[PDB]
């Protein structure tokens, strides 16, 4: 009994509708969807048990194929909190759950007032170290990894200053190469042409 | 208010060692399950047990063993015959009154080639730039945890002695420092962002705190450096006006 | 108005049991334990109906185990034997040289063990003989039929000899041509 | 027509039968003043999770009989080829309908004898508090027990043929061949119940089940 | 058709 | 052979009143001829009849699905079996052969004891009647009562005290369900 989930990965902007799929050549008697946060236990979303069954849980719509061979999960007006791994599981009327490989869903937040910039930050310690902080870009911007062993670049991360109705992206780059400067740190990323570079 | 638990959260061992993963539940369920999760593989069933004293092989039982002496408990043993032990391991339980499998929180097992590879994180805090302050009226602190192995860390920010989640983003994935090395050391960054006004107050204290899970008080350490035990490493910064 | 009775027993230390259905006092069938088959009293019954012997075998096993339990529970009080009353009688009024059947009717006894012989003149005969299983009674004693087919004559006399533990002497009931 | 073998049925057919007899729709004291397709009755938002419910009959007189009555429903519910009535999800069902007022003073327990290859197995029990009960309801209840205990709708179980007989105190008796599924899909399988055939509860004597192996 | 038998029950122990 | 015996008897009795309109189930456990515990459908639960039956009654009454099964056995078991054997039991008809002959004993000369034997018949309900010259006699009538041969056939002998007279014809009449009008056998 083999379940295939489609697509493996999905990156999508907040506000969009999306569909993910779970397919088999075998018939299932019950089929399930779970959501998982990284390094945590999956949580059941829904179980469907009759062909053609549509279940609606707020923005999510689950459907069981008429011939019991597939299921879809549809999200209306995707939101960043929908980010996670979506696992399909199928039983059969007798003997146990088999899981798919999962669709990894990433929903990117709308960024209201982008102000892309790259800043330099100095070590608290008297030490001579520094990081470069690429920040305040909108979610249309992607950060690439380093193409150099002694330069470290982290992916983008959204922080939420809840009090200030303010969200922002950022990515950190660092090195101890004398070669390395904040001007050049994110050269392998496609960044906005108006990115602010202080002094 | 019953649930499932697993322990410990992080497990680290030298190759050739059998290891126990613990799973308890007090949901009063009869059925219990162990899965392994690997990047891009989903969950694969290792062993299950429909009722106390009974257990039965799953899809991938090779290298694994379970006992089920009590209803509440379902120890998994990962044997030295298991060829690829490193994984995320999940326990689950269910009743016949629902289809639902309830999952425990998972346990991360890393198996090392040998213990010389083990290092706690060095941790440093980098202070906001005066350009970000004038340009945005905000102030981002960056914490860097570097040179750690295994990847078994929990970082948190503490503002004036209280943990904060607002204004915080921590990489969900660490970076490999030396990728062409199987027991590569790791790095992880985190950001904490506050208003410039809040950063400019010299009464405000900021701390990046990294809980590391390393060697136990039983493992043998001989080498020159201090033994890389389970420890908290930190760095701090104070606001300034300047 | 009618009565169907499913009647079973187990006896120790003899280790014999029986299972039978009774309609108004006649046997519909019993199960032969040794051969694990259903035996219909009359042959016609068995194309009209059926019964899987296994079901009786399972019952007899529980009866066995229960008897052991009860025996012990009663501080091993044994049965009091009750001697049978015998009456011999014939299928139909005797007509000289026209095949008839002798009936030995063994009544009102317990436990259900009984040694029965037909004596023609004085010698034992076991040719064409047949019998029934231990049939039930409302008082919980037993009934049993024995059958000797023959040909009526003056040249012969008959004795149904019946032995039972509640009888200090083997019982003899005679039948001579009338 | 002799008992149909399980082996004749598509995997889908078995899964659909499993699904129908394990997840019936059961609701008490609801009412519809709405006929559709002249034969069907509509209960808006009254199905599972607020779905609309379409209860389908063989005849218009059957629907008119329960139209605007306080009814009880007990039947096998499907989605595929359930005709929509609104833009809400619609859930379908044949018959299974009786009057909510018509209840017994005390619960009626009906026994079921069971044999497998002629071998007598444990006696089973079902219940109803309905003075008049659909034949659908009791078939569902028996096949549920049979599904649980005997795995009658699992492809790989040893059960390969099966028959359910309802033995009435009155002259007419009813019978079901458990593998004589009228087709592969729920809407075909479940149509057998459209006549809404209903039994007086006091007149039911008992049920007989005969299952057969490959042996 | 079949004769049904009533099951004998295990006595209290 | 001298060993003490120990006996366990079990009875499940289905009592029918008016076809199958009213059924009664009596289930009885009997140790050494002594009934100890029973289930009676008119009661609906087990009841000890002696103190030896007590542990069984209360263990058995504690199981709700046991009780439930028992209380529906009136249908699943009794009516069921009634129906199964209806053709060859309830509706069994065997016609008696009737014969009249002088008895082969009797006190004490200048008198005659006559014998009417009805044999090989099923079922046991039967009216036997004697006549002297077409007029029935009820005085000096003596009967064996029904005799069950086993084998699903009955027999009975009815005797009549006669002080015999010239010209007389005696008649034995038998009324029975296997015959649509009476059987008569004539003697002189
Ligand atoms: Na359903």
């Amino acid at each position: 009994q083999l379940l295939e989930q489609s697509p493996q990965f999905l990156s999508i902007q907040e506000g969009e509708n999306l569909t993910v799929y779970c397919n088999s050549s075998s018939v299932f008697s019950s089929l399930q969807w779970y959501r998982q946060e990284p390094g945590e236990g999956p949580v059941l979303l829904v179980t469907v048990v009759t062909g053609g069954e549509v279940k609606k849980l707020k923005r999510l719509t689950f459907q069981f194929g008429d011939a019991r061979k597939d299921s879809s999960l549809h999200i209306t007006a995707a939101q960043p909190g929908d980010t996670g791994l979506y696992l399909c599981a199928g039983a059969g009327s007798q003997g146990n759950l088999i899981f798919g490989k999962g669709t990894k869903l990433s929903v990117k937040p709308n960024i209201q007032n982008p102000d892309p910039a790259v800043y330099q930050l100095r070590d608290s310690k008297s030490s001579d170290k520094s990081v470069c902080l690429f920040t305040d870009f909108d979610s249309q911007t992607n950060v690439s990894q380093s193409k150099d062993s002694d330069v470290y670049i982290t992916d983008k991360c959204v922080l939420d200053m809840r009090s200030m109705d303010f969200k922002s992206n950022s990515a950190v780059a660092w090195s101890n190469k004398s070669d390395f400067a904040c001007a050049n740190a994110f050269n392998n990323s496609i960044i906005p042409e108006d990115t602010f570079f202080p002094s | 208010d019953g649930g499932i638990t697993q322990s410990p959260k992080y497990l680290f061992r030298k190759e050739g060692q059998n290891v126990t993963l613990s799973c308890e539940q007090n949901l009063n369920h009869d059925a219990m399950y162990w899965y392994r999760q690997d990047p891009g593989q989903g969950l694969r069933l290792i062993y299950y047990s429909q009722i106390v004293n009974d257990f039965q092989k799953g899809d991938i039982a090779e290298g694994y063993s379970v006992s089920r002496e009590k209803k509440e408990s379902f120890p998994l043993t990962v044997t030295s015959a298991q060829k690829n032990p490193t994984a995320f391991y999940l326990c689950a339980s269910s009743s016949r009154s629902s289809y639902e499998q309830y999952f425990g929180p998972g346990t991360r097992l890393t198996v090392t080639e040998d213990l010389k590879n083990v290092f706690p994180p060095e941790v440093a805090v980098f202070e906001p730039s005066e350009a970000e302050i004038s340009h945005t009226q905000k102030a981002t602190l960056v914490c860097l945890a570097t040179g750690f192995y295994p990847d078994h860390v929990e970082l948190s920010w503490w503002v004036n002695g209280k943990e904060v989640h607002s204004g915080v983003c921590t990489d969900p994935q660490p970076l490999k420092e030396q990728p062409a090395l199987n027991d590569s050391r790791y790095s992880l960054s985190s950001r904490l962002r506050v208003s410039a006004t809040f950063w400019q107050n010299p009464r405000n204290h900021f701390r990046c705190q990294v809980q590391f899970y390393g060697l136990s008080e039983n493992d043998e350490w001989t080498q020159d450096r201090a033994k890389p035990v389970t420890q908290i490493v930190s760095a701090e910064a104070w606001g300034r006006a300047d | 108005e009618h009565v169907i009775i499913q009647a079973e027993f187990y006896l120790n230390p003899d280790q014999s049991g029986e299972f039978m259905f009774d309609f108004d006092g006649d046997e519909i069938f019993h199960v032969d334990m040794a051969k694990k088959e259903t035996v219909w009293r009359l042959e016609e019954f068995g194309r009209f109906a059926s019964f899987e012997a296994q079901g009786a075998l399972a019952n007899i096993a529980v009866d066995k185990a229960n008897l052991e339990i009860m025996t012990k529970r009663s501080n091993y009080t044994p049965i009091t034997n009750v001697p049978p009353e015998v009456t011999v009688l014939t299928n139909s009024p005797v007509e000289l040289r026209e095949p008839n059947v002798l009936i030995c009717f063994i009544d009102k006894f317990t436990p259900p063990v009984v040694n029965v012989t037909w004596l023609r003149n004085g010698k034992p005969v076991t040719t064409g003989v047949s019998e029934t299983v231990f049939l039930p009674r409302e008082d919980h004693l037993f009934r049993k039929f024995h059958y000797l087919p023959f040909l009526p004559s003056t040249e012969d006399v008959y004795d149904c000899r019946v032995e039972h533990w509640g009888l200090d002497e083997p019982l003899l009931k005679h039948w001579e041509f009338d | 027509e002799d008992l149909h073998d399980k082996s004749e049925l598509t995997d889908l057919a078995l899964a659909n039968a499993y699904g129908q007899y394990n997840h019936p729709f059961i609701k008490e004291n609801i009412k519809s003043d709405e006929i559709s397709g002249e034969k069907d009755l509509i209960f808006r938002n009254q199905g599972d999770s607020g779905n609309d419910l379409r209860v389908k009959f063989a005849t218009a007189d059957l629907a008119q009989k329960f139209k605007n009555k306080n009814v009880d429903i007990y039947g096998a519910s499907f989605y595929y080829k359930c005709e929509k009535i609104s833009e809400n999800i619609s859930e379908c069902l044949y018959g299974g309908t009786t009057l909510n007022s018509e209840k017994l003073a005390q619960e009626r327990v009906i026994g079921a004898n069971v044999w497998v290859d002629g071998i007598q197995k444990e006696t089973e029990l079902i219940r109803t508090n309905k003075k008049n009960v659909t034949l659908q309801e009791l078939d569902i209840k028996i096949r549920k027990i049979l599904s649980d205990k005997y795995k009658i709708y699992y492809k790989d179980s040893e059960i390969s043929k099966g028959l359910i007989e309802f033995d009435m105190k009155t002259p007419r008796d009813y019978s079901f061949d458990i593998y004589d599924l009228k087709g592969e899909n729920d809407y075909e399988i479940d149509k057998i119940y459209e006549d809404n055939k209903t039994l007086k509860s006091d007149d039911i004597s008992h049920i007989d089940v005969n299952l057969y192996t490959k042996k | 058709p079949k004769y049904v038998k009533q099951n004998t029950l295990k006595l209290a122990t | 052979d001298t060993r003490p015996r120990f006996l366990w008897q079990l009875k499940f009795e289905c009592h029918f009143f008016n076809g199958t309109e009213r059924v009664r189930l009596l289930e009885r456990c009997i140790y050494n001829q002594e009934e100890s515990v029973r289930f009676d459908s008119d009661v609906g639960e087990y009841r000890a009849v002696t103190e030896l039956g007590r542990p069984d009654a209360e263990y058995w009454n504690s199981q709700k699905d046991l009780l439930e099964q028992r209380r529906a056995a009136v249908d699943t078991y009794c009516r069921h079996n009634y129906g199964v054997g209806e053709s060859f039991t309830v509706q069994r008809r065997v016609e008696p052969k009737v014969t009249v002959y002088p008895s082969k004993t009797q006190p004490l000369q200048h008198h005659n004891l006559l014998v009417c034997s009805v044999s090989g018949f099923y079922p046991g309900s039967i009216e036997v009647r004697w006549f002297r010259n077409g007029q029935e006699e009820k005085a000096g009538v003596v009967s064996t009562g029904l005799i069950q041969n086993g084998d699903w056939t009955f027999q009975t002998l009815v005797m009549l005290e006669t002080v015999p007279r010239s010209g007389e014809v005696y008649t034995c009449q038998v009324e029975h369900p296997s015959v649509t009008s009476p059987l008569t056998v004539e003697w002189r």
